[PDB]
């Protein structure tokens, strides 16, 4: 048969040795002719009176063995998965089928020196008649390594067939087997057999041309047909009173829908929440998240493809700015025709200009692609090649851009201001300490309240910026508040931070410099 | 058998690291050379029973348009047992050439009950397929243990080169040979050739032509220079100053302080008076030379970090205490990533040849650009420690030589 996977229990532990609780006759009954006949086709095997070990059983009738102890002594397998595959990524094929694959665990061997720890007991039902003990001899249903033993066998079952037919893509997925080419209907379905036959020449058995699922394929919240997928059926409700519940499972479709719908926004829906107590708290919609959800139905109404991916073509992904703090991107091959699309809305940092939020944008999209096609796409993006070396140049963090082509679709991002480079001859010079100090002669002592030493820092140089002309210096010995201005933000999480900066694109040339302590 | 019985650190248990994503690209590099080291007994698949994984990539080389695998045994490295000297000679060689020696391993069988601990995944593009895995059946090039286990085997073979050209410092770290002479440049490539052949004896590509560790002088702080001072260079150079005074207490103030007396315009042009042409002066004569007492010691970590310059330059210091660094440079001379990891590289090939050990670097740098691309330009057989950084504002105005 197939070969043997070698299994241990973890460092020092000893098997199971849980007494199986009382077995109601009825139930005995019906355990003794379950595990009479998997002693019968090859599963278990009765043992001698000798083997310590023992594993709780009920019956629901189906036999349920209760491995959650003997799971906890068995040594750590390699991850059964952890990572689907994305629709975007996958080929389009003519022909896909789904197989089926029956008592697979069930036909595949358990590492001999391993099953006496599987040992368990079907009570008498006579306070002296049977009271069998039983072990398994092939892979039991909720033990520890059964997906990852299976998985590794079906890969190996699966490796000739591959290489003698390498115009067909298998992808084993737990207990399916999706199989696809773009073989002419009628290969198609004999390869279906031929494999279905390769299978079963191994004990495994499968679905009938009859029995098998056919597309569209629901799958992990798709929808997938031989040549585009989707994600599955979801309008909005409708409602009067929506509760934070309903909010929050809305915004979290919504989302989910962003994958491959461009447009859905969540920013007013997402405000509803703002101070809520009770999931059970009803909330009205303001007028403005009744636009965003009717807009929002607008788009979920007519339903969108995304086409798969074509390797032989490049791949392109273009961005926009759609707000504040929010950018949607498309990564397509022929020109519109979206393999996927998203948003992208995180805020790395109290602080950020458009420049560093598009170039982690940037980040994301080239991290997601290599994932799912192996590469990066060519980039179209809203910036010019010199506002972006711009801010490159004089930034301390080092960054890096892949190729990409300047598309002027609005808004173009840019820099609101620019710090000179050099005091400013000619323009008043203010020293903040909550207040300023000019060389004319000005001054502006004020106390402020519910301050933080930080804020207060921050509040100098706003005081400053406010009572000077057009061209100012600035002296500060906060090396914070120096950080963050010269970081140049055009956004922040902090109302002040906001005000400064509307009143440093107002100057026409602002040049801050730092001083320690010692005003 | 033969093999050398190998252990983790005791209580500690096998690598369990996550690989990161590759490109097909890589993928494809990847796939044909485990390939290839499978049919040789290199490595051999495994199964599901090993929970262990360390990653993988692929690289380009020098001279050659082939791939080379790397693996980061980072992690592994850590939790191998110790192994119960350094010659300051190489440092003082006019050369170095540098080796890549790292294919002797594959004649010596791992441990068999270490080879678990070896689990790399070749993974597959958008999770199509399991990933395939393997483990090693040899010594591993970039495990801690291999040049170590080598270790007698590869003394016998310099042995003779050894005695026959007493004139080389044969200097070796992990997969690399370091090649030290003071012969001429010119004498000084064919006695390489001399060596790598004498290697064929029992192969060594070239890795970066040499280095020249004789002039690896140190980037001291300096101070501007200028014929009119306004009262904002007073006030950075006062700032500069006083930070420097960390280090260098002889470092004063007083006079160029009594200067920005009171608030003055900030492009006012203030003389310099007498008192304070002295103490500039004298302030600039202590930084003319790196502070005294500073002495590696091999008990602690050496900490590397590395500030943007701005136009394609970047400064470095090495300390393993704050303030007292061992060495400061620069480098500069391509994308801010690519100048990065060469920086980095050429600063880690400098702590080996000077000190015997890689430092730990603190990179200004997203994590995820810097996992995205450092691949793509490394060379190095081997992989230094390195974590994430925001670079404060003045650190970098206090360390580089504008005119
Ligand atoms: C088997 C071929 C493979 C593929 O390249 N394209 C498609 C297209 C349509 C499908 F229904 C499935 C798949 N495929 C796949 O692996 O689907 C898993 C993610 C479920
Ligand atoms: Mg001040």
């Amino acid at each position: 048969p197939i070969e043997t996977v070698p299994v241990k229990l973890k460092p020092g532990m000893d098997g199971p040795k849980v007494k199986q609780w009382p077995l109601t006759e009825e139930k005995i009954k019906a355990l003794v002719e379950i595990c009479t006949e998997m002693e019968k086709e090859g599963k278990i095997s009765k043992i001698g009176p000798e083997n310590p070990y023992n594993t709780p059983v009920f019956a629901i009738w189906r036999k349920l063995v209760d491995f959650r102890e003997l799971n906890k002594r068995t040594q750590d397998f390699w991850e059964v998965q952890l990572g689907i595959p994305h629709p975007a990524g996958l080929k389009k094929k003519k022909s896909v089928t789904v197989l089926d694959v029956g008592d697979a665990y069930f036909s595949v061997p358990l590492d001999e020196d391993f099953r006496k720890y599987t040992a368990f007991t079907i009570p008498s039902i006579n306070n002296e008649t049977p009271g069998i003990r039983y072990q398994y001899n092939v892979l039991p249903q909720g033990w520890k390594g059964s997906p990852a033993i299976f998985q590794s066998s079906m890969t190996k079952i699966l490796e000739p067939f591959r290489k003698q037919n390498p115009d067909i893509v298998i992808y084993q997925y737990m207990d399916d087997l999706y199989v696809g080419s773009d073989l002419e209907i009628g290969q198609h379905r004999t390869k279906i057999e031929e494999l279905r036959q390769h299978l079963l020449r191994w004990g495994l058995t499968t679905p009938d041309k009859k029995h098998q699922k056919e597309p569209p394929f629901l799958w992990m919240g798709y929808e997938l047909h031989p040549d585009k997928w989707t994600v599955q059926p979801i309008v909005l409700p409708e409602k009067d009173s929506w509760t934070v519940n309903d909010i929050q499972k809305l915004v979290g479709k919504l989302n989910w829908a962003s994958q491959i719908y461009p447009g859905i926004k969540v920013r007013q829906l997402c405000k509803l929440l703002r101070g809520t107590k009770a999931l059970t708290e009803v909330i009205p919609l303001t007028e403005e998240a009744e636009l965003e959800l009717a807009e929002n139905r607008e788009i979920l109404k007519e339903p969108v493809h995304g086409v798969y991916y074509d390797p032989s073509k490049d791949l392109i992904a273009e961005i926009q700015k759609q707000g504040q703090g929010q950018w949607t991107y498309q990564i397509y091959q022929e020109p519109f025709k979206n393999l996927k699309t998203g948003k992208y809305a995180r805020m790395r940092g109290a602080h950020t200009n458009d420049v560093k939020q598009l170039t982690e944008a940037v980040q994301k999209i080239t991290t997601e692609s290599i994932v799912i096609w192996g590469k990066t796409p060519k980039f179209k993006l809203p910036i010019q090649k010199e506002t972006w070396e711009t801010w490159w140049t004089e930034y301390w963090q080092a960054t890096w851009i892949p190729e990409w082509e300047f598309v002027n679709t609005p808004p173009l991002v840019k820099l609101w201001y620019q710090l000179e480079k050099e005091p400013i001859v000619g323009a008043e010079t203010f020293y903040v300490d909550a207040g300023y100090v000019t060389n004319r002669g000005r001054q502006k002592v004020v106390t402020l309240t519910d301050t933080t030493n930080q804020k207060t820092e921050l509040q100098a140089i706003y005081l400053a910026l406010q009572d000077s002309g057009l061209e100012v210096n600035i002296v500060t010995d906060s090396q914070y508040a120096l950080g963050i201005i010269q970081a140049q933000p055009d956004q922040s999480e902090s109302e002040l931070v906001n005000q400064i900066i509307e009143q440093l694109i107002k100057k026409e040339k602002v040049y801050l410099a730092w001083v320690p302590a010692h005003n | 058998i033969e093999t050398v019985p190998v252990k983790l650190k005791p209580g500690m248990d096998g690598p369990k690291v996550k690989q990161w994503p590759l490109t097909e690209e890589k993928i494809k590099a990847l796939v044909e050379i485990c390939t290839e080291m499978e049919k040789e007994g290199k490595i051999s698949k495994i199964g599901p029973e090993n929970p262990y994984n360390t990653p993988v990539f692929a690289i380009k080389k020098k001279d050659s348009t082939k791939w080379r695998k790397l693996v980061d045994f980072r992690e592994l490295n850590k939790r191998t047992q110790d192994f119960w000297p350094h010659p300051a000679g190489l440092k003082k060689k006019k050369s170095v050439t540098v080796l890549d020696v790292g294919d002797a391993y594959f004649s010596v069988p791992l441990d068999e009950d270490f080879r678990k601990y070896t689990a790399f995944t070749i993974p597959s593009i958008n999770n199509e397929t399991p990933g395939i895995r393997y483990q090693y059946n040899v010594l591993p090039q970039g495990w801690k243990g291999s040049p170590a286990i080598f270790q007698s085997s590869m003394t016998k073979i310099l042995e003779p080169f050894r005695k026959q050209n007493p004139d080389i410092v044969i200097y070796q770290y992990m997969d690399d040979l370091y090649v030290g002479s003071d012969l001429e440049i010119g004498q000084h490539r064919t006695k390489i050739e001399e060596l790598r052949q004498h290697l064929l004896r029992w192969e060594p590509p070239f890795l970066w032509y040499e280095l020249h560790p004789d002039k690896w002088t140190v980037q001291p702080i300096v101070l501007p220079e200028k014929d009119s001072w306004t009262v904002n260079d007073i006030q950075k150079l006062v700032g500069k100053l006083n930070w420097a005074s960390q280090i260098y207490p002889g470092i004063k103030v007083r006079q160029l302080c009594k200067l920005l007396r009171g608030t003055k315009a900030l492009t006012e042009v203030i003389p310099l008076t007498e008192e304070a042409e002295l103490e500039l002066a004298e302030n600039r004569e202590i930084l003319k030379e790196p502070v005294h007492g500073v002495y590696y010691d091999p008990s602690k970590d050496l900490i590397a970090e590395i500030q943007k310059q701005g136009q394609g330059q970047w400064t470095y210091q090495i300390y393993q205490e704050p303030f007292k660094n061992l060495k400061t440079g620069k480098y500069a001379r391509t994308n801010d990533v690519k100048q990065l990891t060469e920086a980095v590289q050429k600063i880690t090939t400098e702590s080996i040849v000077i000190w015997g050990k890689t430092p730990k670097f603190k990179l200004p740098i997203q994590k995820e650009t810097w996992e995205t691309w450092w691949t793509e330009y490394w060379q190095a057989t081997w992989i230094p420690e390195w974590e994430f950084v925001n670079t404060p504002p003045l650190v970098k105005l206090w360390y580089q030589l504008e005119k």
